[PDB]
């Protein structure tokens, strides 16, 4: 029903700050909770997310979480960097038709998107 | 089609007053609009007072505070009360009817309806 | 006598519109200060949706669901689905209900209200997930109940949203129904505000534009001093402890309005009043549904509509005891309808009966000058130039509701179409024999009367006034103007499948 296609990414040193954009292409009827996944040899573990109408979680005082809501596109752009943060990062989406219910666990999320770095 | 027929006037002298009605035989005489004429033995008929399907009363020549027009639709009658006669006003008059007219209510061939007259005379 | 009875008639009715207008725009105004002060993203409040429906077109049951899934309010806790019915043909909603949501479909055999349990945990375990009921075909009040026990047996949510199946939702509609909820702990439930999206009928904009004026001025005014009586479908919020209260009275009573649906909207509302709770209405909270085509459905509808209100008038004139200093203004706005039909009824026998131009003339004036005032205030409101089609609604008006309500007297007083139809015939017959005498009593020309050039003039004018009014519509129709611009997605997308 819905792809996620992600862009962005490359190798940077310990000093500056890179985008990361995540494209769909499709409806998501703006109630769909979108998160971020950092690691794929460690278990994904939970990063950001936010509802498409609003709000915003973190866990951070540097990491924010913005979207477009007319081209549907979003980007989640990172202040600062250290040597633990490198990973493959994974664009996620969690449908609301089972139930409205928030969880972090990446098992409710049935839909995923290829990585990029 | 209504017939119009006359029942008055009188032998009465200067200052008098006289009291002159026209019934009409027709189906709908509530819609039909009434006039007055009169003919002195030396001029023609002339509008002297008339009034309309919805009571408007048209006087002219001092008739606006010598003379009152009236209706009745009950009685299938109409009245033209008479009051300071002079000697000048003895003339025959003539009661006019009409349905369909336009501006002109004064010449005699805008009403297609009249009667026989009766004469009134003033001494 | 019919100067001064057109004299009284129009400052009545002026006097009544103008306190109307100011008690709405004093609603609007004492809302638009609630409401700018609430923070953003406010979701304190949690709701449940409630949906019922019986034979209800998919493709409305999916725009509805749709609708229902893009609202913007982050606390909606579950949505209940409710089908009256349990046969082959009724799965078609249970199906489009599984391309939209989950499939936790659930068909019991047996129905809450005539069941010795009636707590929605005999047929729901799992209250984070949404849940879809088919129970047999009862009638819409057993729906009703059905999802109010199912949101109740949750103690997380406060309150729940009641919205009929082709109901189409804005996504801040949920929002704004259920914000005046936590303003004052007083108020149990909330209004919202129905408009009409098909708008390609004649009798379809007249309605869509009366049911908008009705909602602006009678709604607003009976929401200042917070004694509504129109809560519930297709648009509107009610808190728990008032259902959970309410419920079994509302059940328990005698339904005879209508066969397997009419659900009670109004006897809730009454329910609740009388227990002196206050109840508000807010015009935010925008509603789409469709309105009836046909003239006699049309007809048929209002006779049912106006049989309903004949029947509660003592219950809802009984509710407003409990109000104290407020409440009058119902029987106030009772007694002006009813006053108001009357001199209607009374106005329009003394034009057929002495058949005079002059006065006739003048009353058709003044009623056309106050229904464009009308007009215009709607279009001032409304921000909105189609608003002056009101105008063409006092010929409906008089030919529908009319008979509708005569009609719904003589049912009530002390062969299908005979109680139906006949009624308004004869109401049409009659009017035509009214207009014939009169026309033919006055069948006459005179040019040298201003009386009667004045009366053919302004007939003339109302004559011309309606034609151009009328060609303007029928221009809109080919230009598509007038349809509604959600209308003209919805026709997009039924023709794209
Ligand atoms: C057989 C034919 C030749 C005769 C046809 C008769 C009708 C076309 C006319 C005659 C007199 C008119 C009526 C005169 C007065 C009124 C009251 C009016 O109601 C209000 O005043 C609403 C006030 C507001 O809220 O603005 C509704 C229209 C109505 C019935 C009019 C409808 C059109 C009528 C019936
Ligand atoms: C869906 C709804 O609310 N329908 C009501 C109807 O029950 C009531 O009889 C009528 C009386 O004005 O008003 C309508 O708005």
């Amino acid at each position: 029903q819905v792809q996620l296609v992600e862009s962005g990414g490359g190798l940077v040193q310990a000093g500056g700050s890179l985008r990361l954009a995540c494209a769909a292409s499709g409806r998501i009827f703006s109630s769909d909770t979108l998160a971020w996944f950092r690691r794929a040899g460690k278990e994904r573990e939970f990063v950001a997310a936010s509802r498409w109408s609003g709000g915003g979680t973190d866990y951070k005082g540097r990491f924010t979480f913005s979207r477009d809501n007319t081209r549907n596109t979003m980007c989640l752009e990172m202040n600062s960097l250290k040597p633990e943060d490198t990973a493959v990062y994974y664009c996620a989406l969690r449908t609301a038709r089972d139930s409205y219910y928030y969880t972090r666990n990446p098992t409710g999320y049935d839909y995923w998107g290829q990585g990029t770095q | 089609q209504v017939q119009l027929v006359e029942s008055g006037g009188g032998l009465v002298q200067a200052g008098g007053s006289l009291k002159v009605s026209c019934a009409a035989s027709g189906r709908a005489f509530k819609t039909y609009r009434m006039a007055w004429f009169r003919q002195a033995p030396g001029k023609e008929r002339e509008f002297v007072s008339g009034i309309s399907a919805l009571e408007t009363t048209y006087y002219a020549d001092s008739v606006k505070g010598r003379f009152t027009i009236s209706r009745d639709n009950t009685k299938n009658t109409v009245s033209l009360q008479m009051d300071s006669l002079k000697p000048e006003d003895t003339a025959v008059y003539y009661c006019a009817a009409r349905r369909y007219g336009g501006t002109d209510y004064t010449t005699t061939g805008s009403y297609d309806y009249w009667g026989q007259g009766t004469q009134v005379t003033v001494s | 006598s019919a100067v001064w009875g057109i004299s009284v008639y129009g400052v009545f009715v002026l006097g009544f519109y103008i306190a109307q207008i100011v008690f709405s725009e004093f609603n609007r105004m004492r809302l638009s200060d609630w409401i700018s002060l609430r923070p953003d993203n406010w979701n304190a409040t949690r709701v449940a949706v409630i949906i019922a429906g019986y034979r209800e077109d998919p493709f409305m049951f999916k725009k509805c669901l749709e609708s229902v899934r893009d609202s913007e309010y982050g606390n909606v806790a579950r949505l209940i689905c409710v089908i009256d019915g349990d046969e082959e043909e009724d799965l078609k909603m249970a199906e489009i209900y599984k391309q939209v949501y989950n499939d936790n479909v659930k068909k019991p055999g047996v129905v809450l209200c005539e069941s010795e349990n009636k707590n929605g945990s005999t047929i729901d375990s799992d209250v984070s997930k949404n849940i879809c009921i088919l129970q047999p075909h009862r009638g819409k009040r057993e729906s009703l109940y059905t999802g109010f026990q199912l949101a109740s047996m949750d103690p997380s949510v406060h309150a729940v949203v009641l919205i009929d199946s082709d109901t189409v939702l804005e996504k801040n509609a949920i929002l704004e129904v259920v914000y005046p909820l936590s303003c004052d702990p007083n108020i149990k439930a909330v209004a919202g505000e129905c408009k009409i999206w098909n708008t390609d009928t004649i009798l379809s904009m007249l309605v869509s534009w009366r049911y908008f004026s009705a909602f602006n001025v009678e709604r607003g005014a009976q929401s200042l001093w917070k004694t509504v009586q129109c809560v519930g479908g297709p648009l509107g919020a009610y808190t728990i402890d008032i259902i959970n209260e309410i419920k079994d009275p509302w059940i328990t009573q005698t339904f005879l309005g209508n066969k397997c649906t009419y659900g009670d909207n109004r006897r809730l509302t009454n329910e609740v009043l009388m227990r002196g709770k206050k109840i508000v209405y807010t015009p935010f909270a925008v509603g789409w549904s469709d309105s009836p085509t046909n003239v006699m459905r049309y007809i048929v509808q209002q006779t049912r509509w106006s049989k309903s209100w004949c029947r509660e008038i003592w219950y809802t004139l009984g509710s407003a005891w409990k109000h104290g200093f407020s409440g009058i203004y119902l029987a106030f706005e009772c007694m002006y309808q009813i006053m108001y039909f009357f001199l209607v009824m009374y106005l329009f026998s003394y034009i057929a009966i002495k058949a005079d131009i002059r006065a006739q003339t003048a009353t058709v004036l003044v009623s056309t000058l106050v229904t464009i005032i009308k007009s215009s205030y709607l279009a001032l409101r409304a921000k909105n130039l189609k608003a002056f089609y009101f105008v063409l609604y006092t010929y409906v008006y008089f030919f529908c509701m009319i008979p509708a309500r005569i009609t719904a007297m003589f049912t009530m007083f002390d062969w299908l179409w005979a109680k139906q139809f006949l009624i308004t015939y004869m109401w049409w017959a009659g009017v035509l024999a009214a207009g014939v005498y009169s026309i033919v009593d006055n069948w006459y020309f005179d040019w040298a009367d201003i009386q009667y050039r004045f009366a053919l003039v302004g007939i003339c004018s109302y004559l011309v006034f309606v034609s151009i009014v009328l060609v303007i519509y029928l221009i809109g129709k080919i230009t598509t103007w007038n349809y509604t611009p959600l209308q003209k997605e919805l026709i997009e997308e039924r023709y794209l499948h």
